């Protein structure tokens, strides 16, 4: 419902600045924008309310603002602790609360990784069994998080995709997966499809057709 | 001194019921809202609803409509979550959480829209009553660098493994989590990045074993 990058990363001691897009109904519309900190596999904890205000015991160095229709999420003098996954909130019309798909804060181990990207068309079995997947494989990158999105023909397919959570190779970098499940027609009639990977520091885009 | 206690995790046929208690202290119970967010695995949060413990008043989010619904008991302070007609997306870490100050009705709603204290969470789980073997797909091939694959289609339930030339591949040999999809079953993929140079002449197979089903196949993976 709003949409934040899939990760962001900096040094120790740095800041960094996650951003959340909505419209007038909800960020761009009410000062009701709040931001949650979720440790892994622990419980979210409130951390901005009001778009700008904090909750008692967080620090000053997570701040809060917006312009227009997207909120932001500053932290500044980084520490590891900080290593968490970070969620925005807003007010909606009508009597509704809806959230940011969610953004990994990394505190980098290592320099950054760019993505290699693969895309696999259906195989001429899985198209004998009257079926379809593509699946787009990403390789090789650092920090561990990638937005996928499917296009079909240069327009967005969101139905029948199923994406990974990242997961770690062998040689310590990061790889994940997502599949796009479609008809033998859609393969066969379109003059192509796309899996575009955006990550921290490069997008790439792959296409397949038959 | 707030504190939200949750009821334990939960295991589901598809199609049937379940209730989850949170339950609350510190706090005038009547005073403060209540709000229920969930987490499906690997997933965002999501807002489910509201429901006012003065009174009982509740609304819920846009896809929760329905198959929700929230009550609460003020003489033992406790909010509840019901969910009907359970289907696999409804699988997910289900949460309540307080609201940081009343309502003033009329007036000023600004408390209600935070979640500033939340429950442990109570995991609903919604599990296929089933055992289907996979179909194994080849994810053919074509920085001097080349990827192929398998592709472990509509198994359940966990694990399958995956080995590549019966165990001899093992650089850059890469097999994915399972994703759980809308119809109760799995799916995987096991990948491998080789030199280009080694495609089509270099053999690879993948060796698939779902021991649930019986199912193992060894796939020859062939560039296009």
């Amino acid at each position: 419902a709003l949409t934040q990058p899939a990760s962001v990363s900096a040094s120790p001691g740095q800041s960094i600045t996650i951003s959340c897009s909505g419209t007038r109904s909800d960020v761009g519309g009410y000062d009701f924008v709040s931001w949650y900190q979720q440790h892994p596999g622990k419980v979210p904890k409130l951390i901005i309310y009001e778009v700008t205000k904090r909750p008692s015991g967080i620090p000053q160095r997570f701040s809060g603002s917006k312009s227009g229709n997207t909120a932001s999420l500053t932290i500044s003098g980084l520490q590891a602790d900080d290593e968490a996954d970070y969620y925005c909130c807003s007010y909606a019309n009508y009597d509704k609360l809806i959230l940011g798909g969610g953004t990994k804060l990394t505190v980098l181990g290592q320099p950054k990784a760019n993505p290699t990207v693969t895309l696999f068309p259906p195989s001429s079995e899985e198209l004998q069994a009257n079926k379809a997947t593509l699946v787009c494989l990403i390789s090789d990158f650092y920090p561990g998080a990638v937005t996928v999105a499917w296009k079909a023909d240069g327009s967005p397919v969101k139905a029948g995709v199923e994406t990974t959570k990242p997961s770690k190779q062998s040689n310590n970098k990061y790889a994940a997966s997502s599949y796009l499940s479609l008809t033998p027609e859609q393969w066969k009639s379109h003059r192509s499809y796309s899996c575009q990977v955006t990550h921290e520091g490069s997008t790439v885009e792959k296409t397949v057709a038959p | 001194q707030v504190q939200l206690v949750q009821s334990g995790a939960e295991m589901k046929d598809p199609g049937a019921s379940v209730k989850v208690s949170c339950r609350a202290s510190g706090y005038k119970f009547t005073d403060y809202y209540m709000h229920w967010v969930r987490q499906a695995p690997g997933q965002g949060l999501e807002w489910v609803g509201w429901v006012n413990t003065n009174g009982g008043f509740t609304k819920y989010g846009a896809k929760f409509q329905g198959r929700v619904t929230v009550t609460r008991d003020t003489s033992t302070n406790t909010v509840f979550l019901e969910l009907s007609r359970l289907t696999f997306g409804d699988t997910a870490m289900y949460f309540c959480a307080r609201p940081m100050r009343p309502v003033s009705h009329g007036i000023d709603y600004s408390g209600l829209f935070v979640f500033q204290f939340w429950g442990r969470g109570t995991m609903v789980t919604v599990s296929s009553a089933s055992t289907k073997g996979p179909s194994v797909f080849p994810l053919a091939p074509s920085g001097g660098t080349a990827a192929l694959g398998c592709l472990v289609k509509d198994y359940f339930p966990e694990p399958v493994t995956v080995s590549w030339n019966s165990g001899a591949l093992t650089s850059g040999v890469h097999t994915f989590p399972a994703v759980l999809q809308s119809s109760g079953l799995y799916s995987l993929s096991s990948v491998v990045t080789v030199p280009s140079s080694s495609l089509g002449t270099q053999t690879y197979i993948c060796n698939v074993n779902h021991k649930p089903s019986n199912t193992k196949v060894d796939k020859k993976v062939e560039p296009k």
